[PDB]
RNA sequence: CAACGCGAAGAACCUUACCAGGUCUUGACAUCCUCUGACAAUCCUAGAGAUAGGACGUCCCCUUCGGGGGCAGAGUGACAGGUGGUGCAUGGUUGUCGUCAGCUCGUGUCGUGAGAUGUUGGGUUAAGUCCCGCAACGAGCGCAACCCUUGAUCUUAGUUGCCAGCAUUCAGUUGGGCACUCUAAGGUGACUGCCGGUGACAAACCGGAGGAAGGUGGGGAUGACGUCAAAUCAUCAUGCCCCUUAUGACCUGGGCUACACACGUGCUACAAUGGACAGAACAAAGGGCAGCGAAACCGCGAGGUUAAGCCAAUCCCACAAAUCUGUUCUCAGUUCGGAUCGCAGUCUGCAACUCGACUGCGUGAAGCUGGAAUCGCUAGUAAUCGCGGAUCAGCAUGCCGCG
RNA sequence: AGGAAGAC
């Protein structure tokens, strides 16, 4: 009884996939393994807020790429950690991987690194409203066309959970070439727990 | 010889197209233009919701199509010289 | 068991035809309603789970064709 | 009780009529596709997410 | 050798018409146990006879695809793309006329939770 | 809302016999056409040389006495549901004959079709006919009740 | 309404949670302490389950001879597990009103205030869609368009299609060629683009023309702020409850499929706008390698045999029925209708009794178009006729899709 | 100026 997710209803049509490769009669086992990859990539790189990565086959060899936006508490010495990490993940796939980074400048125009700054501010216990206006100041400061942000739970109060929104500029969802990203993230309080969904209208495709 | 090509991504199967009539064509090895073969479908439909609601549903499309070149002369010393080309990682070729 | 004969376990197969072989014994515990009457298995006393007991049967001549379920039913009803 | 049945899906049967399906990156049987070993909750979770790239949404 | 095409109803035919003495063939098998169901008969003899060429041409038909009605009016648009191609000089009374319309009454897609893609199962309080 | 008719030409418009053309090639469709038609042709010529006339009027008066002038349809109006006759367009009485023709045909009951057919066209073209009698019936009810308007 | 062919796109045993029986305590599931540093499989006794002992029967790599690379096991506590309760403790999803056209904000006016205005009024639209007065001027989510598919054509692209134009054969397979259907990229295209009449000349409405379609061409996807403390603790997660010598575990059998009844949704009919038999037909869209399986043979049948071809526009499913011509039945509980029942089978599977499908027989039931009421349906729509597909070893009248 | 119709 919703609106359907605008990077699901993109994705074909406008947005280009975040995997580009065939695999045929060992599909399944595919998804399974690099499934594998992402959820460790995530679970390793948390701190580190990747917006996302993307993957290829190169005939028995994996190409990976990951969006950080920072190289500064990232990278380490340089080669900390493509060494640490690959030979950790030659360790769980078994096959031969090759790993790149890359980095998003304007760095407040995304939208996992957005939800990301919301859910910690709600691990870091200040105020729900505050976190709102004041990553609504940074993207506007940063520059965009349009944010809607939303936060449901139980917000504080204990015996009714309702959800607040809070938006500036346009930001249709139904039109078609208009680039939002969306994105869902989850935070783990004492009160309980709390959804965040934040899409943005960054520009326009013609 | 025939080479088969099999992809989601009609925009860089197409660009892979004329990049490899391109090659053959410079390299001078009898060259035919690719031909479309039909596409093949395959459409999932999921229950929308999670409990209940039987009647609310979605549908998943996925679709792959392949493409067909045939090289006529034998032209070895080409032949393997695009064999040691390299392609792009959406392109799945094959011979 | 539809061409090539009565499918049966075949460990309380051997261990009754040693019974009958020798001598007239009491009833064989079984938990299996799996097996088919096999012809040479006439006058024994089978004691089948019925999903909370034992109960004993009796088998006559007339064993003919089906198998060892039936005896047993597993719903009481009025 | 879930993953008791998770360890019955990993390790092999006693008998190979006994083997059944789970999608085993979502914790359900109950409508698995064989074809990619996803059910339809984790399934549309997380196409909507944007992996197995032959997927979009259908219409024609 | 003038030459149309038409498509009506998932059905394509082909239709070649050169100057004859007014011979009319679908497929090399002819009327009697070739052509059932009369309202193919009125449709190859309706535009021959309304126009004054009908002596002149003889026509051979080649057909793929689809059913009987469908695949009249797919011999319907073929000839009527024949003789457009071929006398153009009363095309427009032709026009004027009709039978040029190409309907686009194809199989409807079917709807999910729908049975015949209008029809809703039952209802009830 | 608002009503709205179409355009669509079956037939051609000269050198067209009406009833001739309808009679060959014209509404009635989707199986046993044929054999049906055929015996259907012969049922004509045995009601053809079994009447001493030529048969085509008398189909047609047969079409006008099963074909009604008026009927009449109900109103809420008081605490008795009252009825109103009404004036009829053309179209309207066209589809009203054809139906009851149709209907009371495969409605009464005979050996089989095609003489049954011919039987109430037959019955329609005498005036004691019960389809023709049904007509007279939806009048008596009309002129019972057109005290109304 | 918005539960009742719903979660289930598939219960013989696992699925399975529920019941009975016999069995477990760091447990198969995650990490620390210490060894052996590689573990297991084959056949018995019980075996149905753990267990207990037996025949080869705890068997890698770096190695400055110290030790490590986490796979396998062994003893230990921190432990792990809960498809157990709480949707009125929650996020995450979904239906509904409803594709209904509405829901609000900024600045400013009016009001002591709650509030109002914009967002009302006139003319049209499907629309808060457009335009003219107006203490309002603007903006935002919605509407419409952009997206996909079906509707005609140009260029390029002709095999695993097309056989037009040609020579060839019952297999028109072939030697030769892309103009057509066909597969598909760029487009061409329909947008109020012209005439007349209304409309204060505006926006719009009606009738006309090359046109494939004239007034969003047809359909899909798209579902605003919110309401119903609507549904789900059955994917995950602090909140309490019992356990951890047990609501947590292992397996065997049963039950989820019972049955005096009432209901929801569907299928098959009650028939001569037919049944039976015989012959000629027209061919959409999907699936295929622990597979799809052609030909031929056997079989009063589902099927069996060795098996050519296919990793697929070639091979298989794929033998489409309703349709069209002949004989019969002549109005009947019938040559309708096919359900229950016995016999004998085919396939799958360790196993078809509880509880699979299908076939050959014989048996032939109720039913002669159904009261109160009640359901769906507007340019292939209802209705019929089939055809695929999905979960799956096997099981359609269910569901999705196609003609 | 054109029907009597209860309760939650």
């Amino acid at each position: 009884g919703q609106k359907v997710n605008p990077v699901g209803l993109r994705i074909g049509v406008i947005r280009d996939w975040e995997s580009k490769w065939y695999a045929g009669k060992d599909y399944a086992d595919f998804l399974h393994e690099d499934l594998k990859i992402r959820e460790y990539i995530s679970k390793r790189l948390s701190d580190a807020s990747v917006s996302k990565v993307e993957i290829e086959r190169a005939a028995n060899r994996v190409n990976i790429t990951i969006h950080t936006a920072k190289p500064g508490m990232v990278i380490g010495k340089g080669g900390s950690e493509v060494e640490a990490l690959r030979k950790a993940l030659n360790s769980l796939t078994g096959k031969r991987v090759h790993i790149n980074i890359l980095e998003i400048k304007r760095a407040d125009l995304d939208a996992q690194l957005v939800a990301d700054n919301i859910a910690r501010q709600l691990e870091n216990r200040v105020s729900f409203r505050r976190a709102q206006k004041q990553q609504i100041q940074r993207t506007m400061r940063a520059g965009a066309q349009g944010v809607k942000t939303m936060v449901s739970g139980r917000l504080g109060g204990a015996d009714i959970a309702r959800s607040e929104y809070y938006s500036e500029g346009t930001v249709p969802l139904h039109t078609l070439r208009a680039d939002i990203d969306y994105a869902t993230s989850e935070a783990d309080t004492t009160y309980g727990k709390l959804g965040v969904k934040v899409w943005i209208y960054r520009g326009e495709v013609l | 010889i025939r080479i088969r090509l099999k992809a989601y991504d009609h925009r860089i199967l197409d660009q892979s197209a004329e990049k490899i009539v391109e090659t053959a064509k410079r390299s001078g090895a009898s060259v035919s233009g690719p031909i479309p073969l039909p596409t093949e479908k395959s459409v999932y439909t999921i229950l929308r919701a999670v409990h209940k609601y039987k009647d609310s549903r979605e549908q998943f499309e996925m679709r792959t199509h392949k493409r067909l070149i045939d090289i006529v002369n034998p032209t070895p010393q080409t032949v393997d010289a695009l064999m040691r080309l390299d392609l792009p990682s959406g392109v799945d070729i094959e011979i | 068991s539809l061409k090539k004969g009565p499918f049966v376990d075949g460990h309380l197969m051997t261990k009754i035809e040693k019974l009958n072989e020798t001598d007239k014994k009491q009833v064989v515990k079984t938990w299996s309603r799996r097996s088919t009457i096999f012809p040479q298995f006439i006058g024994h006393t089978i004691a089948v789970y019925d999903g909370r007991k034992h109960v004993p049967v009796f088998i006559s001549e007339d064993m003919v064709g089906h198998k060892l379920g039936e005896f047993a039913p597993t719903r009481t009803y009025k | 009780a879930k993953k008791s049945m998770i360890a019955k899906q990993q390790r092999t049967p006693k008998f190979k009529v006994q083997e059944y399906t789970r999608c085993e990156r979502c914790g359900r049987p109950h409508s698995v596709i064989r074809k990619f070993k996803l059910c339809r909750i984790c399934f549309r979770e997380l196409a909507y997410k944007g992996q197995i790239p032959g997927v979009k949404k259908a219409s024609w | 050798q003038y030459y149309g095409t038409g498509r009506r109803k998932s059905s394509v035919a082909r239709v070649r018409l050169v100057p004859g003495e007014g011979r009319i063939v679908v497929n090399n098998r002819e009327i009697s146990e070739h052509i059932p169901s009369a309202a193919l008969i009125e449709d190859i003899k309706q535009p021959l006879t309304l126009t004054e060429t009908a002596g002149t041409y003889d026509v051979l038909v080649n057909v793929h695809g689809g059913g009987l009605s469908g695949q009249a009016g797919a011999i319907r648009h073929g000839i009527a793309r024949a003789l457009l191609e071929a006398d153009p000089e009363y095309r427009t009374t032709l026009k004027r006329a009709g039978l040029l319309t190409r309907d686009a009454r194809m199989k409807e897609r079917k709807k999910y939770g729908l049975k015949g893609a209008r029809r809703a199962p039952q209802f009830s309080k | 809302k608002g009503p709205v008719a179409k355009r669509d030409v079956l037939p051609d418009p000269i050198y067209n016999s009406k009833l001739v053309s309808r009679l060959i090639n014209k509404m009635m469709i989707d199986g046993k056409k044929g054999k049906s038609q055929t015996i259907l042709y012969k049922s004509f010529d045995i009601i053809k040389e079994r009447t001493g006339n030529d048969a085509m009027e008398v189909f047609e008066q047969a079409l006008k006495n099963i074909m009604p002038v008026l009927e009449v349809k109900a109103r809420r109006v008081g605490g008795a549901n009252y009825q109103v006759p009404v004036e009829v367009r053309p179209e309207r009485r066209t589809t009203l004959g054809l139906r009851w023709l149709v209907n009371y045909a495969r409605l009464r009951g005979e050996k089989t079709m095609e003489e049954r057919l011919a039987n109430e066209i037959l019955d329609a073209a005498n005036n004691t006919g019960a389809a023709v009698k049904k007509r007279e019936d939806t009048h008596k009810m009309a002129e019972a009740n057109k005290a109304f308007a």
